[PDB]
RNA sequence: CGCGACCUCAGAUCAGACGUGGCGACCCGCUGAAUUUAAGCAUAUUAGUCAGCGGAGGAGAAGAAACUAACCAGGAUUCCCUCAGUAACGGCGAGUGAACAGGGAAGAGCCCAGCGCCGAAUCCCCGCCCCGCGGCGGGGCGCGGGACAUGUGGCGUACGGAA
């Protein structure tokens, strides 16, 4: 029974929720984990960079942002072409290479 | 009259013991089980009793080879091979 | 009086029965001295009987299924005793080989394009 | 009952080797926390509703 | 020239062949854990098998559950050559099995227990 | 080639010839058992481009399911409860006839592996697919790198899952904005994902 | 009054293999209520929930667009935060309720059928020689068998491909 002036609330407690808590106390432990894995992979890969292949410059969608310059999947395929190097070539090298990324401009 | 006279006139037995789970279940009747069903090829458990599954989930009996699969596990599955002798 | 291993691994197999069957000899007389009581010496060798009895009959199947993997080392199909027994699914695994056969396209893109090393920033 | 088979007759022998006292040479031992045997099973008691 | 005598068609008999294996399927056969010194635990040394055995002409053996009354009349043959006029069997009710072995008249029942070991 | 000719010919399956044919075929399919192994595809175009290779290992089965919705396994009428649930007529099975088949067939045959299953004819009482089963355990599907995939553990009893082409299409999967089911793993994973509370460690 | 091929279907204690069942915490495909709430209750809610059935794996599933967007356009899938208790659904009542974009963890791409070109150039089993043979593999010797033109193998798959 609401009173005296609160919010007209509307909790999402009305199912069994309790059976379904995702407790997070695995996350630091985690950290290590994917730590050590980041490091496995850095000592794997010995004379190339840690993070990976290149990524290209890739602006915002969505008019909202439509300013920032972000990291993308890949490079395209007309860029290949005009950088002068081969799909499967630029894989080998250490060149994102998606099919997908048209290019308007 | 169905009190200690119906105790009485109590005879003839319907369970007997089964022959795959070894407790008195198989009735001499309908010929089936109804803790493990015997002539079915499926083992009788369900969810609505963890206690019925505990009594029987695999860490009860014997594990006379599950024991010595974890143990060639941890040494590692290895066969044919002999230590080397003095 | 101890019966060991050692000089049981190179014996002939009827003198390792007829040790045997000497072992049963002394393994029956030793019960019926237990019943009729005997004495704590007579109760106290049995157990010794017993255990040289598993180890005449430990040497006597150790030999014999050397001699049948020794007989069936080299064909094709063994004995399912014979036949390594790791477990289920490893057993139905593949070849060694199977797991390392490619095809023809992905070994030319293995051969004409290999994953090179590099390195950035000079 | 007189009319036993194989497997009853075998059960039955079991719980007659069951049914008998712990020997006094065992309250000698060192870890010892045994007493008594409180399985004790009688024929009027625990009637083996097989 | 061949003409359906009945009116039912029966499967025809076919030519089926024997088990002729590769390899077989277990390397050794099992060995006989049924033998003459396995089979025959030990006598009583009850004063009723005595009297038995004094009297009647027999000889009391406790056996493994699982033999025949053959099994036990060749083991008896079989370990202390002594002749059997019957095997008669009975299981006690502590699983294990009890053989009055009646002798042949020939051979006394006394001196052959002297001779087991039990008196 | 003859295979483009082919599929034409079983799309145009209001034609004289085909409607001749699929009573034919439905005719004899439906004077069969329910489940019997079929020695050669009767339409081959349809199997190779699901999968079929005319080699040694590759079997198929047919098989007829009966035809209709589902009716809800209850006795005389008795849907105890709120009167939502009490339709027992009128209800159908949310996954496919087609699957079903696919289904039987895997249930029949759990030793052979399910690949992917056709339609080969339709009666008002029964349906008539055609299913493709792979030995796992032959050397021509054993040594070829191609489809070595199927011998792996973890494709067993894709037609219990829901792995296959008739079995996925009603598990409601796929891109975009039309689904939003399945946006994780299944509607299982999605539901347990929108249904687990994340409450962390400092919140 | 028969023989020989093909096609469909049998019988085998035929030679060689596979599956049955268990566990089931996590996962997948189904099936699936009622307590409860709505101060009653009937849609709704509990709830794709409990129970029930099958199936595996060390993870499963999903997954490289018949996508999102309407922008100077992004670009497989999965998972965390935010979007957001929002758009929306609801006797519009109780209550239910995502997604895009953005910041991260990880990041990996591909193969077929068809279209066609190569003398089936392809694959399975048995006999013999050589290697270790305890997850039966490689080379050769066989007008030795079989599968296969009702299509095996190589090039080749939407990023185009072939001569
Ligand atoms: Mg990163
Ligand atoms: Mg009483
Ligand atoms: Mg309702
Ligand atoms: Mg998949
Ligand atoms: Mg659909
Ligand atoms: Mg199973
Ligand atoms: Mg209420
Ligand atoms: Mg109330
Ligand atoms: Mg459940
Ligand atoms: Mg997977
Ligand atoms: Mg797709
Ligand atoms: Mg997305
Ligand atoms: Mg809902
Ligand atoms: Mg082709
Ligand atoms: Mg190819
Ligand atoms: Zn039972």
């Amino acid at each position: 029974a609401p009173s005296r002036n609160g919010m007209i609330l509307k909790p999402h407690f009305h199912k069994d929720w309790q059976r379904r808590v995702a407790t997070w106390f695995n996350q630091p432990a985690r950290k290590i984990r994917r730590r050590k894995a980041r490091q496995a992979r850095a000592r794997r890969i010995a004379p190339r960079p840690a993070s990976g292949p290149l990524r290209p410059i890739v602006r915002c969608p969505t008019v909202r942002y439509h300013t920032k310059v972000r990291a993308g999947r890949g490079f395209s395929l007309e860029e290949l072409r005009v950088a002068g190097i081969h799909k499967k070539v630029a894989r080998t090298i250490g060149i994102s290479v998606d099919p997908r990324r048209r290019n308007k401009s | 009259t169905k009190g200690t006279s119906s105790f009485g006139k109590r005879r003839n037995k319907t369970h007997t013991l089964c022959r795959r789970c070894g407790s008195k279940a198989y009735h001499l009747q309908k010929s089936t089980c109804g803790k493990c069903g015997y002539p079915a090829k499926r083992k009788r458990k369900y969810n609505w009793s963890a206690k019925a599954k505990r009594r029987n989930t695999t860490g009860t009996g014997r594990m006379r080879h599950l024991k010595i699969v974890y143990r060639r596990f941890r040494h590692g599955f290895r066969e044919g091979t002999t230590p080397k002798p003095k | 009086a101890k019966i060991k291993a050692r000089d049981l691994r190179g014996k002939k197999k009827e003198e390792l029965l007829k040790q045997l069957d000497d072992l049963k000899v002394e393994l029956s007389q030793l019960r019926v001295a237990k019943v009729t009581g005997g004495a704590a010496s007579k109760l106290s060798k049995i157990r010794v009987v017993r255990k040289s009895i598993a180890r005449v009959l430990t040497v006597i199947n150790q030999t014999q299924k050397e001699n049948l993997r020794k007989f069936y080392k080299g064909k094709k199909y063994k004995p399912l005793d014979l036949r390594p027994k790791k477990t289920r699914a490893m057993r139905r695994r593949l070849n060694k080989h199977e797991e390392s056969l490619k095809t023809k396209k992905q070994q030319r893109k293995e051969r004409l394009y290999p994953l090179r090393k590099y390195a950035v920033k000079a | 009952s007189s009319h036993k088979t194989f497997r009853i007759k075998r059960f039955l022998a079991k719980k007659q080797k069951q049914n008998r006292p712990i020997p006094q040479w065992i309250r000698m031992k060192t870890g010892n926390k045994i007493r008594y045997n409180s399985k004790r099973r009688h024929w009027r008691r625990t009637k083996l509703g097989l | 020239k061949k003409i359906r005598t009945s009116p039912t068609f029966r499967r025809p008999k076919t030519l089926r062949l024997r088990r002729q294996p590769k390899y077989p399927r277990k390397s050794a056969p099992r060995r006989n854990k049924l033998d003459h010194y396995a089979i025959i635990k030990f006598p009583l040394t009850t004063e009723s098998a005595m009297k038995k055995i004094e009297d009647n002409n027999t000889l009391v053996f406790i056996v493994d559950v699982k033999a025949n009354k053959h099994q036990i009349k060749q083991a008896v043959k079989k370990l202390y050559d002594i002749d059997v006029a019957k095997v008669n069997t009975l299981i006690r009710p502590d699983g294990e099995k009890k053989a009055y072995v009646r002798l042949a008249p020939d051979y006394d029942a006394l001196d052959v227990a002297n001779k087991i070991g039990i008196i | 080639g003859a295979y483009k000719y082919i599929q034409e010919l079983w799309r145009k399956k209001q034609s004289d010839v085909m409607r001749f044919l699929l009573r034919v075929r439905c005719w004899q399919y439906r004077q069969l058992s329910a489940l019997h192994r079929a020695p050669r595809p009767t339409r081959p175009d349809k199997a190779r481009r699901l999968g079929y290779k005319a080699k040694q290992g590759y079997v198929i089965y047919r098989i007829r399911v009966r035809r209709g919705g589902r009716k809800r396994p209850v006795p005389k009428g008795a849907t105890y409860g709120k009167p939502v649930h009490h339709g027992v007529n009128q209800l159908k099975f949310a996954r496919s006839l087609q699957s079903v088949a696919e289904e039987r067939a895997g249930r029949h045959c759990g030793a052979l592996r399910v690949l992917n299953s056709y339609w080969v004819g339709e009666d008002s009482t029964y349906k008539f697919f055609e299913v493709i089963l792979i030995d796992p355990f032959h050397k021509a599907i054993r040594r070829n790198p191609d489809t070595q995939w199927i011998t792996k553990p973890v494709h067993k009893h894709r037609e219990m899952r829901g792995l296959t082409s008739a079995g996925r299409k009603s598990r409601g999967l796929g891109k975009g904005h039309k689904f939003h089911h399945t946006i994780g793993g299944s509607r299982r994973a999605a539901w347990r994902r929108r249904n687990t509370l994340q409450l962390h460690r400092y919140r």
